[PDB]
């Protein structure tokens, strides 16, 4: 966790906490989900939120359930990293079978079934290997931007 | 036989468009594909005709019929060996390696024997074949007989 | 390329540089064994292809199930509302905004 | 309702409650229509559109009758979502005989009659289903652009 990320999780710690008294309760967030257009929010979808936490989600019980989900998440630049030194000569997007053979042949996390997962919804390019960059976008926030 | 399988019935009620427990003539050979069984068209066009039944006017079904016929289709299950398909593209292409070029499969499945739409087959090659125009009928045949 | 297709004796001809070759009466006769011999590991092989084949426009029809309605409403919306006031206000209000 | 979309419907409400209050009346809407250029707006048109809801046109009231109007109404982007499953291999607009078959043969909602009046505003190349877009335009922000 870099200090900056730390600092987003706090921003969205107070978002969420709109009585700002350092304790995310089901009614903050309800009403953050109301906030965002959810009218139609669950009592069963707070419930399962909180549930995942053994105590009242401070700073610190948010902290720690965010890194224990994450624990192997990847900034943007160090994701371009990796992807600049598999394409060294720049500019292009690397080859869609040059990146699900070296991800099996190199680790087990690379094996194939996971490599059909990952060209299902990170599209073709994405998927493919030749886009680059719109997977890191991804990776680090979620869904179609 | 029950094992008495009750939801050959619900899919019957899924594939009627008015509701009323009946389904025509036409769509039993679809339907029974998707029962699980695998009637050349021919065959099902024959016992249609085999037994004074013409596909040529309206027809209406009952559940009475479509079963019997669901169980009389389901002896020829047995023609469905894996070998033989593999070992038809096999004979179809050179060298030892399972590849049917692009166009060869698609021609052939379009005009030789049961005429298949070309929107059909491109449906059915879509994702098998890459860019190199080359299927690879290993792969192709065992995605084939997943569904 | 041609006698590619057919439940025909891929035995009773013969090609070569200028020309085919074929059989009848006997070769003729063989072949014509052949050919039923196929309709059977053809007829047979032909149904799973069909059959299979609209197993695959089930798994279309099905995926497209929703994308369709959601088209389907999306545009009715249009058609009720284009007409509406308050809408063509949005419209031609819509833009002023950031 | 995307909340992008709600912001909108609420930034439209913020221009014609040009007293600011909260509550669009009948006041609020002559003097939007007259500042957009419209001198003889009848106060039958007026009258028409409060007419619409059973109370006061808060931002609750605006947001409830909109829904129930655009039942449907679908964001430019699932729209080309879904003209890029019809046209799997992009960039072409997709043929006029294609879009009036898969209407029909589909759904009920794609009834002939029904694409006679799709061709009927949505001209011909949107009608026929070979450009594609410009209807993604108009059915979310309606009238010629």
């Amino acid at each position: 966790f870099d200090e900056t990320e730390i600092e987003d999780f706090k921003e969205a710690f107070t978002v969420i906490d709109q009585n700002a008294d350092g304790i995310i309760d089901k009614d903050d967030l309800r009403e953050t989900f109301a906030a965002m257009g959810r009218l139609n929010v669950k009592n069963e979808e707070l419930d399962a939120m909180i549930k995942e936490a053994s105590g009242p989600i401070n700073f610190t019980v948010f902290l720690t359930m965010f890194g224990e989900k994450l624990k192997g998440a990847d900034p943007e630049d160090v994701i371009m990293g990796a992807f600049k030194v598999l394409d060294p000569d720049g500019k292009g997007s690397i080859k869609k079978s040059f990146l699900e053979e070296l991800l099996t042949t190199g680790g087990g996390r690379f094996t194939p079934e996971e490599i059909k997962n990952m060209w299902a919804a990170f599209p073709p390019d994405v998927a493919g290997n030749v886009d680059y960059k719109n997977i890191c976008y991804v990776i680090t926030h979620g869904e179609d931007a | 036989s029950k094992a008495a399988a009750d939801d050959f019935k619900e899919a019957f009620l899924l594939f009627d468009r008015t509701g009323d427990a009946k389904i025509t003539a036409s769509q039993v050979g679809d339907i029974a594909r998707a029962l699980g069984q695998n009637p050349t068209n021919a065959e099902i066009n024959k016992i249609l005709g085999n037994p004074s039944k013409e596909e040529m006017n309206a027809a209406a079904i009952t559940f009475e019929e479509f079963l019997p016929m669901l169980q009389a289709a389901a002896n020829n299950k047995d023609q469905g060996t894996f070998e033989d398909f593999v070992e038809g593209l096999r004979v179809f292409d050179k060298e030892g390696n399972g590849t049917v070029m692009g166009a060869e499969l698609r021609h052939v499945l379009a005009t030789l024997g049961e005429k298949m739409t070309e929107e059909e087959v491109e449906e059915l090659m879509k994702g098998q074949e890459d860019s190199n125009g080359c299927i690879n009928y290993e792969a192709f045949v065992k995605h084939i007989m997943s569904v | 390329k041609l006698l590619g297709g057919g439940d025909v004796d891929h035995t009773q001809y013969a090609f070569g540089h200028t020309k085919v070759f074929f059989k009848a009466g006997l070769l003729g006769l063989l072949e014509e064994m052949r050919d039923d011999k196929l309709a059977e590991i053809i007829t047979a092989t032909q149904a799973r292809c069909r059959g299979f084949l609209m197993r695959v426009e089930y798994r279309a029809m099905v995926e497209r199930r929703e994308s369709i309605f959601c088209i389907q409403y999306n545009v009715r919306s249009f058609m009720n509302v284009k007409h509406w006031p308050w809408m063509k206000l949005f419209f031609k209000i819509k833009p002023l905004l950031k």
